[PDB]
RNA sequence: CGCGACCUCAGAUCAGACGUGGCGACCCGCUGAAUUUAAGCAUAUUAGUCAGCGGAGGAGAAGAAACUAACCAGGAUUCCCUCAGUAACGGCGAGUGAACAGGGAAGAGCCCAGCGCCGAAUCCCCGCCCCGCGGCGGGGCGCGGGACAUGUGGCGUACGG
RNA sequence: CAUCUAAGGCUAAAUACCGGCACGAGACCGAUAGUCAACAAGUACCGUAAGGGAAAGUUGAAAAGAACUUUGAAGAGAGAG
RNA sequence: CGCCGCAGGUGCAGAUCUUGGUGGUAGUAGCAAAUAUUCAAACGAGAACUUUGAAGGCCGAAGUGGAGAAGGGUUCCAUGU
RNA sequence: CGACUCUUAGCGGUGGAUCACUCGGCUCGUGCGUCGAUGAAGAACGCAGCUAGCUGCGAGAAUUAAUGUGAAUUGCAGGACACAUUGAUCAUCGACACUUCGAACGCACUUGCGGCCCCGGGUUCCUCCCGGGGCUACGCCUGUCUGAGCGUCGCU
């Protein structure tokens, strides 16, 4: 789960997460929060685990 | 209403005069500002006369003032011809010239 | 008296310039006299107060000959804090008591390259004035 | 009943926020702002409301460009120059 | 603002106020009555050399 | 002429103002022609205009325009005046020959209404109360 | 260990972009630490890195703009952002050359009848 | 309503973030002269402009 | 019966430029009331004012007589004092109402078209080189384009040429 | 008889300035006054809208803004400072 | 602040006066439209009103039920006060 | 005797008059007298470690650079900062940058949808998808190119 720029679309979120975390993602679901920020649910590819990626990202 | 003897007065204050009132609180400042300009102009034309070009002798027009002589706008072209001054050189040496004045006498 | 037509003597304006002054001229406002020895050693009278110079309070409750090092120049409140110029509060801790820099004399200057430049700057101007009015 | 009962039927907005001036005077059905007259090129302004003029006149907003012009005017609008390198 | 703040005083009036003011300044009783402490002044039409 | 643009010819007021027809515009048709040429060509400067023919329902005029930013105009003195900012939209301020004729300007006893440069200037001067400091 | 503008100007585009990238990954890490609590030391470094990013970017933009001005110097047509922006009214007025040139009639009058310096005795 | 435009939703977002109590440390600032958020808005008392 | 010249038109995300909108105290061009006064009221007054529309600049407008005068003549414009609450206008009621001369502030004059003469003498644009950059100019070069005799430039404009 | 020469053009100064930038001053007002606005004021708030539109200054030299004890669930008190 | 002069936005009981504050009325009118509550326990300083259980009732599917449009805009959900 | 009521006084409440103060106005005067397609005024949305308003600022966002200055900012924290292998803060401000609407400019908006030319990636050149960059408003001037006319002609 990420907080992203409101002007970024699903394609841009997909590329952004791919290069600066070196992971492959399956799909991106997007909503705009009531506070105005955009939230992205980025589902990783089956061969990637979201737990160790979050561990090395630092959001455990 | 009229009250006893008096002068029939006709003031011209029916036309919203208060929106067009010219006060003179800048009169002392205006006199100072023109005097600075006069002094600055005199310095700019350092040896030339401060007042400006020489002006001709002129008799006042009407029967009220025709005994009185004043200064005119500029010397006539006939005046310059018999004085031997070119009408285009005179303005360069401080002689004012009025092309539209004729000499009846 | 004042003759310059571009500097104001209006009380509201002078107070407004003083309390809304930027910190870089609040430094000049927060100047202090030097001691007689320092005023004789350098040909200067006053000096903007500095972080690590040591002064004695000459007015108020904390008057005395004890020399205290300045520990804070808190320009927003136009006060300086000195080492032992402090009081106890209710719960037993100590709080510095801010006093105006005009009510101290500097007994010793925190000297760096910039102060020395300012010190000879002021002295040279004073010497020019002395030889102008000789 | 013209009073309380009729007030229960108001649920359709006549006006919306206006893309120019940002006021809630854009008539949806007329497609015109009642405050600035947005689709018109020129701003709606009338001398019979001096109080309305002062509300939205120059200086009531940010004046991003004009503040710099006032500062730049004091040096003759100099350009292509820098303070002398230290 | 157009309250007529100024007054014009005839020049002969004004010159005659100056003359009265000057004549009163040479009488000790009047200068003392203004409270000017002219106790030890040598002479009230008091004149000093041009050196001043 | 100029019909007063009121609904159903109703000029609500005193009878002296009831006129709807036989009313006349203050400026000539030539001035209107210059105004329309200038407004459409906002980047040009109206110089003058002349008459090229009239019908019972139309008058035809030809207006001389100048491009103030062309180098042939911009580099030539005696045409550089039209390039100054004070000379933009002359036809809308009555500064052309056709627009000037309606202003009542002139010299002498027939044109006392415009001493000062315009009817406003004369009216303001003649209707301003000079309250001197000393009265 | 901070970065200054002076020592950035000698560097070339490759390492300036490299320097900018390292700051961006550090700021993103600092933003992660802000969300997960982190520490006051890491929170206060957010502003330091942000101004460092601004510092690098302004040097890149200034260097690029300076080169473009040099490239277009002497050319008849220049990009609008490289042309002077005095004032819309000031950019429309006559330049110095056409402001002072005169007709042959005008300069003949000045040559023939120049203004003379004179004085008059009382 | 549930059906809303992006501009309306963005407008509601800003009105929501600025309807919060003032931080406590503000009163400690020198020359504060602020006691509480006087622009607090409740959804039931006063309605938004739109 | 096709190819050319010109004329009058058209298109282009053509090369390079310009206008739009804001402010609007002061200024210019229009449009333009009624309250009010007249002890009613319609002409009149309010007022060429409020409101309305357009256009500018640091000022604007005006401006170098198709003037004022009737004198022993003055001499562009603008502003001040006065003329003058006057001449005059007006249900000649209420009310309205300048100008010339005089004294000052300032002071500055000029340019075309036309009529003519001069081998279009003229102007714009594009390339090349040099001096420069500081708002982009100067010089030289081009059997380089265009404008222009349906008239560019120099001389010259009532003070005569 | 006098006077000028229309139906083309330009032109500085003296003049204007309740908007703007930056200043100076005052026999003015002094928080129901003076700008509506001395203060997070064209703000809060009202009206669909055009538009309408407030109230609200002062601890102390310095927070030294009442530690601690005690009753009460607390507000709030009694001591102390 | 007195005295000599100077100058006013210079004297209040009224104007169904303006703004602000405060009384009597008065612990009064009143907190009465749509049948209805009761027992025990828990938490809690404190229970007619909270929660749980038990009982008695009501809406009675054209609902006091379950979901939407318009409108509202975070009122949604937890925890705490 | 008490209650109650009334008058007066002391004290205490309620209330905010009075007085003193004034980083505000009002008035007068002075010098300048400067907006915008190189995107104005205005509006919206964002930007602080803790930050709602005000203020400032624009994705480089309570500010970058530069210059002056010379040790702070400050409510708290944090970390700088030899002040010389250059510097806190503040001021100035000439370099750079400056989101979306708005004259507002590809078309349209209480929404959304295009077209053209380059670059990168999946392609592994051929053009489909994704991303990035630059263009695409109206009027008008000079010039250019492409044209139209049973307009006027010339030659065949
Ligand atoms: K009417
Ligand atoms: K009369
Ligand atoms: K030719
Ligand atoms: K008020
Ligand atoms: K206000
Ligand atoms: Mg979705
Ligand atoms: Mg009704
Ligand atoms: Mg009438
Ligand atoms: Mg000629
Ligand atoms: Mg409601
Ligand atoms: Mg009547
Ligand atoms: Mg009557
Ligand atoms: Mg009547
Ligand atoms: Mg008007
Ligand atoms: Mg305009
Ligand atoms: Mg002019
Ligand atoms: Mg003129
Ligand atoms: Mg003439
Ligand atoms: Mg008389
Ligand atoms: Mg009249
Ligand atoms: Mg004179
Ligand atoms: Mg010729
Ligand atoms: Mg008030
Ligand atoms: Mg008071
Ligand atoms: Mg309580
Ligand atoms: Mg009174
Ligand atoms: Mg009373
Ligand atoms: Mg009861
Ligand atoms: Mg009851
Ligand atoms: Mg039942
Ligand atoms: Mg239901
Ligand atoms: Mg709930
Ligand atoms: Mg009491
Ligand atoms: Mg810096
Ligand atoms: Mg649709
Ligand atoms: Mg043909
Ligand atoms: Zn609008």
């Amino acid at each position: 789960v990420f907080i992203v720029d409101v002007k970024a679309n699903k394609h841009q979120i997909k590329q952004a997460v791919k290069k600066l975390y070196d992971i492959d993602v399956a799909k991106v679901n997007t909503l705009i929060r009531p506070d105005g920020e955009k939230k992205a649910y980025v589902r990783l590819a089956p061969d990637y685990d979201a737990l160790d990626v979050a561990n090395k990202i630092g959001i455990i | 209403a009229p009250s006893r003897n008096g002068m029939v007065l006709k003031p011209h204050f029916h036309k919203d005069w208060q929106r067009r009132v010219a006060t003179w609180f800048n009169q002392p400042a205006r006199k100072i500002r023109r005097r600075k300009a006069r002094q600055a102009k005199a310095r700019r034309i350092a040896p030339r006369p401060a007042s400006g070009p020489i002006r001709p002798i002129v008799r006042c027009p009407t029967v009220r003032y025709h005994t009185k002589v004043r200064a005119g706008r500029g010397f006539s072209l006939e005046e310059l011809r018999v004085a031997g001054i070119h009408k285009k050189v005179a303005r360069t040496i401080g002689i004012s010239v009025d092309p539209r004045r004729r000499n009846k006498s | 008296m004042k003759f310059n037509p571009f500097v104001t003597s209006d009380r509201s304006k002078n107070r407004k310039r003083h309390f809304n002054a930027p910190s870089h001229i609040r430094r000049k406002i927060m100047s202090s006299p030097l001691s007689k020895e320092l005023r004789q050693k350098y040909n200067v009278r006053s000096m903007p107060i500095r972080k690590d110079d040591e002064v004695q309070v000459v007015r108020g409750h904390y008057k005395g000959q004890q020399i205290g090092k300045v520990v804070q120049v808190y320009r927003k409140k136009y006060v300086i804090y000195i080492e032992r110029v402090q009081r106890e509060k209710a719960n037993g801790t100590t709080v510095h008591v801010g006093i105006h820099p005009s009510k101290v004399v500097i007994t010793r200057l925190k000297l760096d390259k910039d102060r020395k430049k300012i010190l000879e700057r002021k002295a040279k101007s004073r010497q020019v004035g002395k030889e102008k009015g000789k | 009943t013209k009073g309380t009962s009729s007030f229960g039927k108001r649920r359709n907005k006549t006006h919306t926020l206006c893309r120019r001036c940002g006021s809630k005077a854009y008539h949806l059905q007329k497609s015109t702002c009642g405050k600035c007259g947005y689709p018109a090129k020129r701003k709606r302004k009338y001398n019979w409301s001096a109080k309305a003029k002062r509300r939205n006149t120059t200086g009531t907003g940010r004046m991003r460009h004009l503040k710099i012009v006032y500062r730049r005017f004091r040096h003759g609008f100099r350009e292509g120059t820098t303070p002398k390198p230290k | 603002t157009w309250r007529r703040w100024h007054r014009r005083v005839n020049t002969t009036q004004k010159r005659y106020a100056i003359c009265s003011a000057l004549a009163a300044s040479a009488l000790p009783a009047l200068v003392m009555s203004k409270g000017h402490r002219i106790e030890e002044v040598p002479e009230l039409p008091l004149v000093v050399e041009d050196k001043v | 002429g100029r019909k007063r643009p009121v609904p159903k010819g109703a000029t609500y007021g005193k009878p002296v103002h009831h006129g709807v027809n036989q009313l006349k515009f203050a400026r000539s048709l030539q001035s209107v022609a210059e105004e329309r040429a200038g407004r459409h060509c906002g980047a040009l400067r109206v110089l003058n205009s002349y008459w090229v023919g009239e019908d019972s329902t139309y008058k035809f005029f030809e207006v001389i325009l100048i491009d103030p930013f062309h180098k042939a105009i911009r580099r030539n003195p005696d045409t550089q005046w039209i390039t100054k900012p004070v000379h933009k939209h002359r036809e809308m301020r009555g500064l052309t020959s056709a627009g000037r004729k309606s202003r009542g300007l002139g010299k002498g006893h027939k044109f006392h209404h415009t001493i000062g440069g315009s009817r406003r200037a004369a009216w303001r001067r003649r209707n301003t109360l000079q309250l001197h400091r000393y009265r | 260990a901070k970065i200054k503008a002076r020592d950035l100007r000698g560097k070339k585009k490759e390492e300036l972009l490299k320097q900018l990238d390292d700051l961006k990954v550090e700021l993103s890490q600092l933003r992660v630490a802000k969300v997960t609590g982190g520490a006051a030391s890491k929170l206060s470094k957010i502003r330091v890195v942000r101004k460092s990013i601004a510092r690098v970017l302004t040097v890149i933009n200034q260097t690029q703009k300076e080169n473009l001005r040099k490239f277009y110097k002497g050319k008849k047509y220049k990009p609008l952002d490289l042309r002077p922006k005095k004032t819309r009214a000031m950019r429309r007025r006559l330049n110095k050359h056409e402001e002072n040139l005169k007709t042959k009639k005008q300069q003949r009058k000045e040559r023939l009848y120049p203004l003379r310096k004179y004085a008059v005795k009382a | 309503s549930s059906h809303k435009t992006f501009r309306i939703k963005r407008f509601l977002a800003k009105k929501q973030k600025q309807n919060r109590p003032i931080p406590q440390w503000i009163r400690m600032k020198t020359g504060n002269k602020i006691r509480y958020n006087s622009k607090r808005r409740h959804w039931r008392r006063t309605k938004l402009g739109l």
